[PDB]
């Protein structure tokens, strides 16, 4: 947790970084969204294409996005520090990120960080021995009413007890790709037993439109 | 008039797939007349849009809610070169807010209309579509849906057969609260720290890139479309007179069934919670406290509740605010301290730093507010922390400063005894 | 960055030898006018007292900031250089 870079022999300007040929074009496509001569606005994107390659972000890594888009290495360093999806150190396969905000919390997201530290054997900010699982404390993902939840990757798991995380762990162990989303009931963001509205057929096209068009 | 609010119908709600239970691609978005007369509303010319929704008497649905065709109508004016944007806030990260996130996942070509309708509205000639990073799935959710529309020629060049190109370019976020902010949201379209800038200028004038920008809320763009097709005044017959509408819910917490709902605005709290969430956990005398729009909203105590209606001019009466119309509810087992004092903790880690009293300010009440926690304070210090929040509260560059400091007044206004409580335990046990 | 130093006209003379003081080392000096500085209200009024005191004296004309055309909004031009690269 610290903002400031020390060369280490795992990290350092001479660390090997490249993109690949399909990133190549990726990337020419992501610059195309902006006007010419605002090339910089490229560089949340291109980083986090980087990380995708990578799994993390070495200084050489952030070099390479600063020589592409022309852009002096500082300011790619600022944004790197800023933005906390970007990781600076090694991950784990698995970036567990359990949200602990007070919507969270009250529905006791404190009962999964628990049972996912049990059952990992690790604490919050550590990663385990085989390097699968990397747990950390996040803020609000924007999932507050399916509470508690928690994210894996790219994937949301929501509406968790103990139980329930600690079956998507086994899944992830063996391998498996565990389907996100509720792991109750519904499907979603719905009144649990039954809706309360959209229960009637949608209507169709045309519908209460107004004279004149 | 209308004089009591809630018990909307289906056949008047507009984020019909609310909950996913229909295709959400352009064929059934169609069946749900999505995109149905995109060509009448968009040859009828900007100054007829800009008075529907001057009409509707829509309001920002963003947090700050300011009335939304007055501010659409700054970009209404001559060019001077400059390309004009529209970038459509889907940062969605108010705690206790999800409803912009079923939106992009389940209604997605009604933002993308809407991004069209409100570009036609202000003359510009494309969307950035700012959407957390967090949000992998919903934005490819909605990359699919936006390929769809240039496959259908609904939008790029020609969009709809009108004669006006249009491009919606989706940009991902990279985990920030403050890029929710409209100028730090600009901030990192550019490619830099997300940290706000100072107004004047306003973005209608110099926003992204330097050029004429307006910065609307994913459900302020989403209504749009329909607000034109049935007519701002069907949208004005709901609520309380400047409080127009129809609004996406969001009620999480200590309720029986935490849910996204869309009601009618001006409805009470009570209802709401009762008709949809199911009621308190624990029975409506098992409540505590509701924090009614979203963080950044001061709480209000089971007194106020009972009564409350869910509206921008109720709420500010009640000492609060709508916010965001996240109902964060909080029933008498909570520790209210503790619950409040989370959210400092999370206005500390969302700071960008940028401005004093907020860098150090809301950093300082998060220290002060753990020992609170405790009861290892002293009386005195209270009344410190209600000044200390009064000197970040309109003194900062951003609202973010003044989002910290409400929960803090909140809790101080309405849970004093509370507090005193807690520290009078923690000195008699280590007296 | 505080200007309240720079409001009124000062008379100074010019600067002779010190020396290291044998027994201590410290700077000694043999000339009385060493500290003497006035403090005038206009360059008329100073150059009023040195003539009737019989000194020579030299006149430097005030130095006043140029006034600048500060802008926020030029951070962040579309076309301009002036455009920053951070904040
Ligand atoms: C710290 C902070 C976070 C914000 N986050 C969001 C957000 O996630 N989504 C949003 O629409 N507005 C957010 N806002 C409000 C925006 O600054 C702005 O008022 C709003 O996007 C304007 O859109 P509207 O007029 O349609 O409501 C945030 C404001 C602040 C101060
Ligand atoms: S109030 Fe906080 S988040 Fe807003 S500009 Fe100042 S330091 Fe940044
Ligand atoms: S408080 Fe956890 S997803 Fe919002």
């Amino acid at each position: 947790a610290l903002f400031v870079h020390r060369d280490t022999p795992e990290n350092n300007p001479e660390t090997p970084f490249d993109f690949t040929p399909e990133n190549y074009k990726r990337i020419e496509a992501i610059v195309k969204n902006y006007p010419e001569g605002h090339k910089a606005a490229a560089v949340l994107p291109v980083l986090d294409l980087a990380q995708r390659q990578n799994g993390w972000l070495p200084i050489s890594a952030m070099n390479k996005v600063a020589e592409i888009l022309q852009v002096p290495p500082m300011r790619v360093y600022e944004v790197a520090t800023f933005y906390t999806m970007y990781n600076r150190k090694p991950v784990g396969k698995y970036h567990i990120q359990v949200c602990t905000t007070t919507p969270c919390m009250l529905r006791n997201s404190d009962s999964i960080l628990e049972a996912i530290q049990k059952k990992l054997g690790i604490k919050v900010g550590e990663t385990t021995p085989d390097k699968l699982f990397t747990l950390i404390e996040v803020e609000c993902l924007g999932a507050c009413v399916n509470a508690p939840m928690v994210q894996i990757n790219d994937n949301y798991y929501e509406d968790l007890t103990p139980k329930d995380i600690e079956e998507i762990i086994d899944e992830l162990k063996a391998g498996k790709i565990p389907k996100p989303g509720p792991r109750s009931g519904r499907f979603s963001c719905e009144p649990a037993g039954g809706l309360t509205s959209l229960t009637e057929p949608p209507k169709g096209p045309g519908f209460g439109v107004q004279a004149g068009l | 008039k209308k004089t009591s609010f809630g018990s909307l119908k289906d056949e008047d709600r507009i984020f019909t797939n609310l909950y996913g239970r229909h295709d959400w691609r352009l064929k059934g978005a169609q069946s749900r007349g999505d995109w149905y007369k995109t060509k009448e509303i968009l040859l009828k010319g900007p100054d007829w849009i800009l008075g529907e929704v001057k009409t509707s008497g829509l309001r920002g649905r963003g947090g700050a809610g300011f009335p939304t065709g007055l501010k659409w109508s700054f970009m209404n004016k001559p060019s001077d070169g400059r390309p004009k944007y529209l970038v459509v806030n889907a940062d969605e990260g108010e705690p206790g807010t999800c409803k912009d996130r079923e939106i992009i996942r389940h209604d997605p070509h009604k933002l993308v209309e809407g991004c069209l309708v409100g570009g036609r509205a202000m003359g510009a000639r494309a969307a950035y579509i700012y959407i957390r990073g967090e949000f992998y799935n919903e934005a490819s959710n909605l990359q699919v849906a936006i390929r769809e529309a240039y496959e259908a020629g609904l939008i790029g060049k020609n969009a709809c057969g009108s004669g006006y190109d249009f491009d919606v370019f989706v940009v991902r976020g990279a985990g920030a609260y403050i890029c929710g902010e409209e100028t730090a949201l600009i901030e990192s379209i550019e490619g830099k720290q997300g940290k706000p800038r100072l107004k004047p200028p306003f973005p209608a004038d110099v926003g992204v890139f330097g050029c004429p920008t307006t910065v609307a809320n994913v459900e302020t763009v989403a209504v749009s479309p329909t607000i034109c097709r049935r007519g701002g005044a069907w949208f004005a017959s709901f609520g309380r007179e400047r409080n127009s509408g129809t609004k996406l819910f969001n009620i999480s917490g200590h309720v029986n069934n935490p849910c996204t709902v869309e009601e009618e605005m001006s409805v009470p709290l009570k209802e709401l919670i009762e008709k949809h969430a199911g009621g308190v956990t624990g029975g409506w005398d098992n409540l505590l406290a509701v924090i009614p729009g979203g963080s950044s909203t001061p709480l209000i105590p089971k007194s106020v509740c009972e009564t409350v209606l869910m509206d921008f001019d109720a709420l500010i009466q009640a000492q609060t605010g709508l916010g965001t119309a996240a109902v964060i509810v909080m029933d008498r087992s909570t520790d209210i301290v503790k619950a409040i004092a989370r959210l400092i903790e999370f206005y500390k880690h969302e700071s960008c730093g940028q401005c004093t009293p907020c860098r150090e300010g809301v950093d300082w009440m998060n220290k002060v507010m753990a020992r609170f926690v405790r009861g290892d304070a002293r009386p005195a210090e209270i009344d410190s922390l209600w000044e200390i929040s009064k000197q970040i509260e309109g003194h900062t560059i951003c609202a973010l400063g003044d989002g910290a400091a409400w929960p803090v007044q909140g809790l101080i206004r309405h849970f004093r005894p509370e507090l005193e409580e807690r520290m009078q335990q923690f000195a008699q046990q280590h007296q | 960055s505080g200007v309240n130093n720079t409001k009124k006209w000062k008379m100074e003379f010019d600067t002779r030898e010190r020396w290291e003081n044998p027994l201590m080392g410290w700077a000694s000096t043999a000339d009385p006018l060493s500290n003497l500085v006035l403090t005038f209200s206009t360059k008329e009024d100073a150059v009023a007292f040195a003539e009737k005191n019989g000194w020579s004296y030299d006149v430097e004309e005030r130095k006043v900031p140029k006034p600048k055309s500060k802008s926020y909004g030029a951070n962040f031009s579309w076309n301009k250089r002036t455009r920053v690269s951070t904040k």
